[PDB]
RNA sequence: CUAGAGUACGGUAGAGGGUGGUGGAAUUUCCUGUGUAGCGGUGAAAUGCGUAGAUAUAGGAAGGAACACCAGUGGCGAAGGCGACCACCUGGACUGAUACUGACACUGAGGUGCGAAAGCGUGGGGAGCAAACAGGAUUAGAUACCCUGGUAGUCCACGCCGUAAACGAUGUCGACUAGCCGUUGGGAUCCUUGAGAUCUUAGUGGCGCAGCUAACGCGAUAAGUCGACCGCCUGGGGAGU
């Protein structure tokens, strides 16, 4: 319970990520887990080469689903040319909104 | 040939030390080093050699221009900084000076310990 | 890493600014492999040269 | 008192679980060159030096923060 | 074990008391948390720093039942068979 | 009967285990460009490697193991041991409040387990390091130290062996006995701004009074004052044979 995935996605594929991230949610919400954020912190310069490239886009989202909505995103993140890494996460609290993008600007 | 803005790499073992003048390609146009100006032996070590074979390395490469210089110096032994000042000896402007260091996080085992 | 303005002030700001960010004493210990029980001996030894000049000082500071 | 003041700026404050988001606090205690700063020259309480690690190494994994001068 | 499945059997194995203290709370707790862990041991082999901890529960078992028999039969025999042991 | 002991409830801290996954720096082998005479090594040399284009230098690929800085008289574990990041299962300890059980405890011959490393069996895997070994040097002599190479092994799965300066050279458990300076984690009280204050438990360090000790030295983490059970010692070799 209560996730923290964040992955990052090819620069190159920042414009087809707006139906990336319901093709993902909708399946969640098969499971039964319901999401408590969902931010795009958007095209940033990386601090060295992963894969021979610079710019990202990423993309923050928090989760709280069981254990088998895991399982897909735990796989489906592995089997995309898109999406170039991940960190699944766990606290064990709820999720606020808006933290750092405001700050961030 | 002219080419201009080379880089320098500076190789310092503890017993010999490489100099040698590229571009940005990585492309070799002079190299020097502390054995071929003929000492070879304990006097081969000293920062005084670092010294004659730096600025032999900085007259074949008045061939090409290279009026500006990228300086990275790499190695634990002695010469390490005298070779620096050798360089504008011939006059090359010496825009930044860099330290490379091949630093293992953990890395292979070395040798054992001399006796 | 060093830019540039004389050279000699250059240099200087070079020779500190390596030894005071380190990767000098390191790699002259990559050059022969200590056993774990000799970096047991460097974890003891600078343990007491710490806590006995805490109080060495202070009869200094007497 | 710098490395009294510093002790201060995570038990001061109700910051206690920090996150690896804030690299304007992270930047703080990271050397020019990028290796982790003591906890004798900041002057954390141990408690958080351990806790400020591993928002170190995972903020280094998403390439928010380098390694080395070499890349 | 979970919380709930804690309450489950507190509710169950209550000598009318609303209390947690009486062996007959209490060997019924560690009965249901060794049945549970036999599958943990089958899929881990190697696990032997928590192999350690199942035999802490197995010990303590065997000794509530001797200071149940050294009082009673009556609540002795009522006990086993309702959870085959020995 | 509740002071020992155990349970139920909040709450923290941790390189405590096991099963997978993923990183970045460095080393080596290979490919390709540029470039041309040495590199490497040492008290000093030599064996070695080099124009059949090495070292250097840039680009690429493959693969193996270890996990800088944080890191500390710091933690956890019954002991051996345990440091990359995440998920996954999973043991115990601390701290507070509160109810319950009402002595349910201690130790343990025999017996049962977990046992560093080197080694042994079948199968994988082969980066570096490196016994045996080979060559050079030193040397009256040099099997040795030092130098250039280099195999089993170290790595993984499964099974075995059971010893170490397996060390705090100190069996486990319980109760009393002046102080002071540190430190991990946890509640307190407290004026509140604290770089706070004092007190109290659970650890882990440095000095020290009584006391003991052949002396050195330990000294609320006893070798002090006392209890309960166990193991063991009887001159040196011969011989842990
Ligand atoms: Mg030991
Ligand atoms: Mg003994």
């Amino acid at each position: 319970r209560h996730y923290e995935i964040v992955f990052l996605v090819h620069p190159d594929q920042s414009e087809q990520v707006g139906g990336m991230v319901e093709r993902y949610t909708k399946a969640i919400e098969e499971d039964g887990g319901k999401i408590h954020r969902l931010e795009d912190w958007g095209r940033r310069q990386l601090a060295y080469a992963i894969n021979n490239v610079h710019k990202a886009h990423y993309v923050l989202m928090n989760v709280e689903c069981s254990a088998k909505a895991l399982a897909e995103l735990e796989d489906n993140f592995r089997y995309n040319d898109a999406v170039i890494r991940n960190l699944v996460m766990r606290r064990d609290e709820a999720v606020t909104e808006q933290s750092e993008m405001l700050k961030a600007e | 040939k002219t080419v201009v803005d080379g880089i320098a790499h500076i190789h310092a073992s503890f017993n010999n030390t490489i100099v040698t003048i590229t571009d940005r390609q990585g492309n070799a146009l002079s190299w020097a080093t502390s054995g071929g100006s003929g000492f070879r032996g304990s006097r081969k070590s000293t920062p005084f050699a670092a010294q004659v074979a730096a600025e032999r390395a900085g007259q074949a490469a008045l061939e090409y221009g290279l009026k500006n210089l990228d300086v990275n110096v790499k190695g634990p032994g002695p010469g390490r900084e005298s070779a620096v000042r050798a360089l504008n000896a011939c006059g090359y402007k010496i825009a930044s000076i860099t330290d490379v260091t091949p630093i293992p996080h953990n890395g292979c085992r070395p040798p054992k310990k001399r006796r | 890493k060093v830019k540039e303005e004389p050279f000699d002030v250059a240099l200087r700001r070079f020779k500190r600014s390596c030894e005071k960010a380190g990767a000098l004493a390191e790699v002259r210990s990559r050059e022969f492999y200590e056993k774990p029980t000799a970096e047991r001996k460097r974890k003891a030894a600078a343990a007491v040269k710490r806590h006995a000049k805490k109080v060495q000082r202070e009869q200094r500071r007497r | 008192f710098f490395r009294r003041r510093r002790f201060c700026r995570f038990t001061a404050e109700g910051v206690k679980e920090i996150d690896y988001k804030d690299l304007n606090t992270l930047k703080a205690y990271v050397s020019e060159t990028g290796k982790i700063v003591p906890s004798r020259i900041t002057g954390t309480k141990a408690k958080y030096q351990r806790q400020l690690a591993t928002a170190i190494k995972r903020a280094r994994y998403l390439a928010l923060l380098p390694y080395t001068d070499s890349h | 074990l979970s919380v709930e499945e804690k309450a489950q059997i507190v509710n169950e194995y209550k000598q009318a008391e609303g209390d947690t203290g009486s062996p007959e709370v209490q060997v019924a707790l560690l009965s249901a948390n060794i049945n549970k862990l036999q599958d943990h041991f089958k899929a881990n082999g190697k696990d032997h720093h928590s192999r350690r901890g199942l035999i802490r529960m197995v010990n303590q078992r065997r000794k509530l039942l001797d200071y149940l028999k050294g009082k009673d039969v009556s609540r002795y025999t009522a006990l086993i068979g309702r959870l085959g042991l020995r």
